[PDB]
């Protein structure tokens, strides 16, 4: 439901607190569904996110601060 | 208050007509000024509208099942029925009769849904056959038994275990194609070895669409 | 030509706030009553909102739901997801004489432990032998994760004619379920010494075997 | 199971502004590239936009559009419509390894002068009598407005078997012509006295006659 | 530039095989690294595509369509061919051949629309009767005359006036559907009545899909 999300002129709770994307913005996204290897069944909770951060974020810049992180639901079974 | 009972037959053939009726208990059909309608649903599929009724003669139907549907309403009986023609086997899906308060509103009370089966024109029944323990068959404190279901057609088979008495590690599997048509099943349940010669169990395999209902008792493997 | 647009799936953690929406393509959503159903798998559907904003009498008032008609779209706001929300979704319409209903969306998600794969074996009954019928039925149950392969052995001989065998299938103890089933003729089952079947799980092999006695 | 949802009908007055739209049902627009097809009728389909703002070398400016994907709807925008503009603009996303087009929107604005119905008459011809067939034919030509009712008669009974006649059509004239043909068999055609075509147009009614010489 | 054509028969019967052929001109199918496929529309409905091809064995098929479509490329006579395989009444769409640039994005052109339909079994030649002029055929100094193309099938036939000499006054009528699934219509010309008897007017009616080219004379009705 995030793949949307992916694009320059919005705000959302990823692309604002994990990866920015500026107006200049002349990348070339791509991605795919591989969902019968990353996602163990039972619940795979490896891979996290943050969804708490205190004001905005310059974008290409990566923030590692662990003073907010969240883990997934990833389930194979899903639709 | 009021509640909706189906009835009729779940098998249905095909290029035939179908046959389903949903009685009325605790209430009146003609009073009240409400409406009457059949919607069913496949296995794994959204609900699809199929028409509505009126006590008196309105009816409307969808156009994709028109000229396919013939409901009827008779106040003596408390009931109505509808009659489905020329069915293909893409019609199985779980119907529902309910009660309309509001037309283009909604449903406030909804029947049981009942299952029909369409497949390919032909009806076999089972062929059930013991599965006998042994100390083989039993691994720790604990050994199995059950019954397998062979030979059948068409879907569903219901296997209860000493009239429903037995439920505690009773497993229910789905039915898989076998190399020529039929289906073949079977259900069965963990028990401790201790009682495996002082109680009997017996399999009440039931065959709606072929009409046999078959009890087959389990005993231990004697040999020979 | 008047269809409703639902999401087929819609995945969510308890406790947080979803939205469920429900598109008309050609009448305006606005036009005719939406209505939504909660049916429980295996049971009849049952009316959880109706009239765009009234709630039964019954339900929690959580199951919100507002019209957006700019957009064409009927949105359903649940906050607070709980265990028995689990359960599919379709919005209903009218048209004109022509009732519609919706997609469907159901609540997907809602921490698996491994489980031995316990293997029982029976030989064909002598009911079924007086049938000029052989059948061999090989269970795997209790035992996650859900994915096996099974084998059947005539002697030291492996058989793949006649074998059948099933999905797994989600138990009451939160396991799974299976079963094989081998058919063969009342001269082949006496041909054979003894017949095995061999089930492999995570790596671990468990044998049993039978012999006609 | 994806589908894009666009409106049957649009119009618009020329010079104005109007926004096509074109909803996806599952899948979201912003996923995969949506591309515009201005189709003439009885003409090929020529590509009017791509990239979801890109614009062909060729086409005018006017020619707009822009995605909302939080409705997965995508947005066409036309501003000062003029007469080639009346043409089938179809929403086209292949997404993977399928071209989903869209449903299609076309364009209506806005002398035809009234006329005498002229009618013509022909008996059966000796050929086809010598091919156990016969067929009387009606023409109405050069009339306005394109809306007339045929009876044949027999003598002075109406005739309505084998009946079958002709919606009126467009011609250079600026006016409307249609046609009537009665098929009979050869017998019939010889067993009444007289055989007569009447049309009525605007309440005046012309009427010819044949006979069998 | 490039330029894509195609050819093949545009009538095939029900439960037969399809063979639409496109041509490629100006260029080459290997080179440039680009991808074909055929996208049909049906009259009055929209576009629905068929089947993308590249100058490998990679194919890929509507759903709908799947298991019905066979497209073959070969690129010593630089096209592409299309086969459908149990073609029924509703295949009847235009069909179009085009130019991939972009695979999942649009086609740079669009070849000219060959109109492909299903053609039933009813195929015969047309019955051309002539419409003999007569004094009670003509209002004032003007007469009428013309041919009638009677129980022909299928769509369409093309009628000229003395091999299209004649153009001033022709109306050509559509066709419509009789009672027993043939068509009918008939095409004639407004001329003055002073040139009837000395003017010789005949009607060149065809039929491509039924290979009928059959002239006939018109001529003043002879009382017998």
């Amino acid at each position: 439901d995030e793949v949307r999300q992916i694009a320059p002129g919005q705000t959302g709770k990823i692309a604002d607190y994990n990866y920015k994307l500026p107006d200049d913005f002349t990348g070339c996204v791509i991605a795919w569904n591989s969902n019968n290897l990353d996602s163990k069944v039972g619940g795979n909770y490896n891979y996290l996110y943050r969804l708490f951060r205190k004001s905005n974020l310059k974008p290409f810049e990566r923030d590692i601060s662990t003073e907010p992180l969240q883990s997934y639901g990833f389930q194979p079974t899903n639709g | 208050q009021v509640q909706l009972q189906e009835s009729g037959p779940g098998l249905v053939k095909p290029s035939e007509t179908l046959s389903l009726t949903c009685t009325v208990s605790g209430g009146s059909v003609s009073s009240g000024g409400y409406f009457w309608s059949w919607i069913r649903q496949p296995p794994g599929k959204g609900l699809e509208w199929i028409g509505c009724i009126y006590y008196s003669g309105s009816t409307n139907y969808n156009p994709s099942l028109k000229s396919r549907v013939t409901i009827s309403v008779d106040t003596s009986k408390d009931q109505f029925s509808l009659k489905l023609s020329s069915v293909t086997a893409a019609d199985t899906a779980v119907y529902y009769c309910a009660r309309q308060l509001w037309l283009r509103g909604r449903f406030d009370y909804w029947g049981q849904g009942t299952l029909v089966t369409v497949s390919s024109a032909s009806t076999k029944g089972p062929s059930v056959f013991p599965l006998a323990p042994s100390s083989k068959s039993t691994s720790g404190g604990t050994a199995a038994l059950g019954c397998l279901v062979k030979d059948y057609f068409p879907e569903p088979v219901t296997v209860s275990w000493n009239s429903g008495a037995l439920t505690s590690g009773v497993h229910t599997f789905p039915a898989v194609l076998q190399s020529s048509g039929l289906y073949s099943l079977s259900s069965v349940v963990t028990v401790p070895s201790s009682s495996l010669g002082t109680q009997t169990y017996i399999c009440n395999v039931n065959h709606k669409p072929s009409n046999t209902k078959v009890d087959k008792k389990v005993e231990p493997k004697s040999c020979d | 030509n008047f269809m409703l647009t639902q999401p087929h799936s819609v995945s969510e953690s308890p406790g947080k706030t979803v939205t469920i929406s429900c598109t008309g393509s050609s009448g305006s959503i606005a036009s005719n009553y939406v209505q939504w159903y909660q049916q429980r798998p295996g049971s009849a559907p049952t009316t959880v909102i109706y009239e765009d904003n009234q709630r039964p009498s019954g339900v929690p008032d959580r199951f919100s739901g507002s019209i957006d008609s700019s957009s064409n779209s009927a949105s359903l706001t649940i906050s607070g997801l709980k265990t028995e929300d689990e359960a599919d979704y379709y919005c209903q319409s009218y048209d004109s004489s022509n009732v519609v209903f919706g997609g469907g969306t159901k609540l997907t998600v809602l921490g698996q432990p491994k489980a031995a794969p316990s293997v029982t074996l029976f030989p064909p009954s002598s009911e079924e032998l007086q049938a000029n019928k052989a059948t061999l039925v090989c269970l795997i149950s209790d035992f996650y994760p859900g994915a096996v392969t099974v084998a059947w052995k005539a002697d030291s001989s492996p058989v793949k004619a006649g074998v059948e065998t099933t999905t797994p299938s989600k138990q009451s103890n939160n396991k799974y379920a299976a079963s094989s089933y081998l058919s063969l003729t009342p001269e082949q089952w006496k041909s054979h010494r003894s017949y095995s079947c061999q089930v492999t799980h995570e790596g671990s092999t468990v044998e049993k075997t039978v012999a006609p006695t």
